[PDB]
RNA sequence: AAUUCUUGGACCGGCGCAAGACGGACCAGAGCGAAAGCAUUUGCCAAGAAUGUUUUCAUUAAUCAAGAACGAAAGUCGGAGGUUCGAAGACGAUCAGAUACCGUCGUAGUUCCGACCAUAAACGAUGCCGACCGGCGAUGCGGCGGCGUUAUUCCCAUGACCCGCCGGGCAGCUUCCGGGAAACCAAAGUCUUUGGGUUCCGGGGGGAGUAUGGUUGCAAAGCUGAAACUUAAAGGAAUUGA
């Protein structure tokens, strides 16, 4: 929620998001195999050229 | 099982720091230096164990650097320590380098407000003007003291368990000198260990030699030098 | 909203989940807020709201599970605001707000019991809130910035504490519990805070009615001790007569008198009294006691205050006024120590009291056993220096002091070969920020008492040590040589007359003293007597042994 | 193989859209429920066993003709809906014949709301309440005690493991408890040494759950229920053959 998409990708490419719930959930229950499992789309914004050609380097 | 081609290491410990977690890029690092990929020095072994001892400094951990050095040694045996003196070496200049710019930082931006600050005493100090003395002392030690007893750690580190007697080293009384040389920089009572460490050290010495140990004898490097 | 017929049966629905398991323990304090933030009519958001508020608080406390733990920043501010709201608008309400009838509603609920333990639900709230600060101190580490940030409180606590003490509808009878509470912070505030009210002398600079508002403060322990001991005479408990009178005792010194504090710490007679109270007693009776023997060396006497400050460094243990010191025995009883352990800025330095053992001893043997050290052995005092002056020569490579006892030892043997000025300016260097000279709440008052101190044992040391082949003596340049008032060094030259027996003449008319001690080589076969006394003393005890 | 679909571009591949069903793997001789039965998330509503108890009432209890609540699937009437599958039926094959098995379609139905019907190998093919009589290892819930491991790094303290004890539950293994025609059953035992309490119900096989009367239901049908006549066996467990 609080950082924008390139960002969140980021986050996506290791698995930083299921090593952070594997490491809450240790005193609940000790788990092992936490991954995203999946990520959909549902609703993209207004299509602008720029914000593209810079996350494009 | 974390990784075939040890490369792969660098690369997610890398990735981890695009994010910006150091724990989770130590783990990855700490789990790839301690497994069946002990295959003596591969190339890519210099930068998992420069990365790897680069982030144990930045989270200030004394018991991983030791590990590190611990596992890498193991590996990477007299057939060529060139590389583990350069890591060594590198692990003490990165320590001592973040320590002189702790001080500056800690000794300046800080103290240059303490210069400007309430010196003109209230009583929450006149309370405590009968134990302790300057406000600079009372500050340092919160954002500098922390990172010397780190640089100690890591002198007492690279000397206690790596270099034992060891015929191999003349670096031993390398980071002996330039500790020693730290020493009249900072604090005091890191030194009375130090000589004592050198001595004992010195008993471990010359009692047995049931190594590669230093022959304490007419060879004039190993023994007077 | 509803004349608190919704109001006293939801109160009642809040709190009852009070210490309950599934109560999440957080989500409580917010409820009991919106029926002050919610009510806001006449008794309905205004009046009646000492009730919901007194829950209010209770629950704030309880936001730690744990007793042994100390209260975050965020909830302790709170607290110290959601305290104070309560005092500000209970003064101008001039009515009992637990109960006893006023006109109808919405106070007179003596339904439920009695309001006086409920009623006085006000200081075991603000008593709690000053045993909570204890731990908040305990638990910093003390040299870090964060210690002074946390002590920059203790001002905000003394005005609440100030607050409630004002609200005198007590029924000193059972106010006593606040008035202990009101001197426990004040007993040990210093001198800069206890002179420093009229020590700017009384004329148009501080005696005037508006600045006179804080010099009450120093005769307050008079004002107040005085109640709190002789009403518990005749009151129940040992407690709040006990803590009182060592908190007058501990506060009567480090400023005034010796005489004024030994007359109420002989009248308790606690020396062999206190055997069979708690620790909590024990300890600041030892901190009192420690204050006693200070008080006596800074004042100048000199050898009451070493015959009083033996057995505490005497033993390895004087760890009884600061944290825990050594290891093992007993972790299940080290456990309840480190709440025991009393405050930081509370603790009195301990560099600074072995270097008033180790000093009175320096005035009460680097002169008193230099008359029978002529080879003349009888009057042999084994615990002094000794215990440091065996050792620290009993090595071989000794230069610049930088310790203690070496920096006090490197001129104690230098002041033995009188030496007046490097007897003195080794003790006079860097110990002002050692905590010898400034820790000491007195800055060259000390030093002024000490070096006169000095000056005097340094012409009483012609007395026993350099008078040799002295036949004819100098009097008017000797004082003049150690830069003295003349006559304070000539009456101890006059005490070593009546009491050492210096074999020499006094003709003071003249201001001169033939001395002829010609005992030079007389006193070496009598050398061979201090045996051929050891001979005779035992020929005087070998029929005693035989018969 | 054929009936079916397809150069008015089927099948295969991509991006979307809607619809109505259904909750895989985790899923177990695991759990809950009076039985039927019950599985994505989260919220709200009332219920419930077991455990814990130095709380409370003081025999208020067990089983039960009459009477009553719920009752899979199919099925009937009314409204909404119709993805899949599919009694009827339309064919295509195989076959001596196929009115079936196999295959392409396919109405009722399958799904939801509201009225009925009250039956199943509705099974543990085994009524309920109570006491007594071997051992072992696990398991699900609650409690209790104890080296040690791991997280809260500050570990008080909770959670995940480990070792035992107590009580309720689903089951298991084992034995000359004992029983039984045996298969087998710690209950199907404590039975000629026959008696703890109580409800329902069986009397050789058919005829027959048929006829008839009554009653319930719109219908289908449900509950109660014989006789004449025929017959020497029908049947249960286990053995040896084929």
């Amino acid at each position: 929620q609080t950082n924008d998409l390139k960002e969140v990708v980021n986050k996506l490419i290791p698995d930083s998001i299921g090593k952070d719930i594997e490491k809450a959930c240790q005193s609940i229950y000790p788990l092992h195999d936490v991954f995203v499992r999946k990520v959909k789309m549902l609703k993209k914004p207004k299509f602008e050229l720029g914000k593209l050609m810079e996350l494009h380097g | 099982a974390y990784f075939q081609r040890p490369e792969n290491a660098l690369k997610r410990a890398n990735e981890f720091l695009e994010v910006g977690k150091k724990q989770p890029a130590l783990d990855v690092l700490y789990d790839v230096m301690k497994s069946k990929k002990h295959r003596t020095w591969q190339k890519i072994h210099e930068p998992i164990m420069l990365k790897y001892l680069e982030l144990c400094v930045d989270l200030r951990k004394s018991h991983l650097a030791k590990e590190g050095l611990y596992q890498y040694k193991n590996i990477c045996q007299q057939v060529n320590i060139k590389s583990l003196e350069d890591v060594v070496r590198a692990y003490l200049k990165l320590a001592e380098e973040k320590t002189e710019a702790a001080k500056e930082e800690s000794q300046q931006m800080v103290l240059d407000i303490e210069d400007l600050d309430n010196i003109q005493t209230p009583e929450s100090v006149l309370l405590s003007a009968v134990s302790g003395e300057d406000t600079q002392d009372r500050t340092d030690r919160l954002l500098l003291t922390p990172w010397v007893k780190f640089l100690w750690e890591s002198y007492r580190q690279c000397l206690d368990l790596l270099r034992n007697n060891s015929r191999v080293e003349r670096l031993y009384h390398d980071i002996a000198q330039q500790a020693f040389k730290f020493c009249l920089q900072y604090t005091r009572k890191a030194e009375f260990r130090k000589l004592c460490d050198n001595l004992r050290m010195h008993l471990s010495q010359i009692q047995r030699h049931h190594n590669q140990s230093t022959a304490i004898n007419l060879n004039n490097p190993e023994s007077q030098s | 909203e509803i004349t608190h017929a919704v109001v006293i049966k939801k109160l009642n629905e809040i709190l009852q989940a009070r210490g309950k398991k599934g109560t999440d323990r957080a989500a409580q304090i917010e409820l009991l807020q919106l029926l002050v933030q919610i009510a806001s009519e006449n008794n309905l958001g205004e009046g009646v709201i000492v009730k919901i508020k007194f829950n209010i608080i209770a629950s704030l406390y309880d936001y730690n599970p744990n007793l042994a733990t100390y209260m975050k920043p965020e909830m302790w501010q709170k607290c110290l605001d959601c305290i104070n709201e309560l005092m500000d608008i209970l003064f101008a309400n001039p009515n009992i707000f637990v109960g006893e009838n006023i006109l109808e509603e919405s106070e007179n609920l003596q339904n439920v019991d009695q309001p006086l333990r409920v009623r006085g639900c006000i200081l075991t709230l603000v008593e709690r809130m000053d045993e909570e600060f204890t731990k908040i101190m305990q638990n910093t580490d003390p040299h870090s910035q964060e210690y002074v940030e946390h002590l920059k409180d203790e001002a905000q606590v003394c005005a609440i504490i100030e607050r409630v003490q004002r609200y005198l509808e007590e029924k000193t009878e059972e106010i006593c519990r606040v008035y202990l509470r009101r001197i426990l912070h004040t007993y040990y505030k210093f001198d800069y805070k206890a002179h420093q009210r009229q020590l700017t002398p009384p004329e148009g600079s501080s005696k005037s009615e508006q600045d006179q508002a804080e010099n009450e403060g120093e005769d307050s322990a008079v004002l107040m001790e005085r109640l709190c001991k002789y009403i518990y005479a005749k009151d129940r408990t040992d407690r709040i007569r006990t803590c009182a009178i060592l908190c007058h005792i501990y506060h009567h010194a480090l400023h005034s008198r010796w005489y004024q504090a030994r007359d109420l710490m002989l009248m308790s007679h606690l020396q062999d009294n206190i055997q069979h109270a708690d620790p909590p007693v024990q300890i600041l009776y030892n901190r009192t006691m420690v204050q006693l023997g200070i008080c006596a060396f800074r004042q100048g006497l000199t050898k009451d205050a070493h015959n009083a400050l033996l057995d505490i460094q005497s033993s390895g243990r004087a760890k009884e006024l600061l944290g825990q010191g050594l290891l093992l025995r007993s972790l299940q009883e080290r456990n309840q120590e480190q709440e025991k352990v009393e405050r930081r800025r509370q603790e009195p330095f301990h560099l600074h009291i072995n270097l008033e053992l180790l000093e009175c001893v320096y005035l009460v043997s680097a002169m008193l056993l230099e008359i029978p050290y002529m080879a003349a052995h009888e009057s042999d005092a084994r615990r002094r220096m000794i215990s440091k002056q065996f050792h620290h020569q009993l090595r071989v490579g000794e230069r610049q002091p930088l310790l203690g006892p070496p920096e006090s030892m490197r001129e104690h043997v230098v002041a033995a070969s009188k030496a007046m000025k490097m007897g003195d300016w080794k003790t006079c260097h860097s110990f002002i920020i050692n905590e010898k000279m400034n820790g000491k709440v007195w800055d060259l008052f000390p030093e002024a008492d000490k070096v006169r101190t000095m000056l005097v044992r340094k012409i009483q040391e012609e007395s026993l040590r350099t008078y040799l082949f002295t036949y004819s003596s100098v009097y008017d340049s000797i004082s003049m040589e150690t830069l003295s008032d003349m006559f304070e060094l000539d009456l101890p030259t006059v005490h070593s007359i009546i009491s050492k027996m210096i074999i020499n003449e006094e003709l003071m008319a003249s201001l001169d003293q033939p001395t002829q001690t010609v005992v030079m080589h007389r006193t070496e076969p009598t050398a061979q007597q201090n045996l051929a006394l050891q001979l005779a003393e035992k020929l005087g005890s070998l029929v005693e042994n035989n018969e």
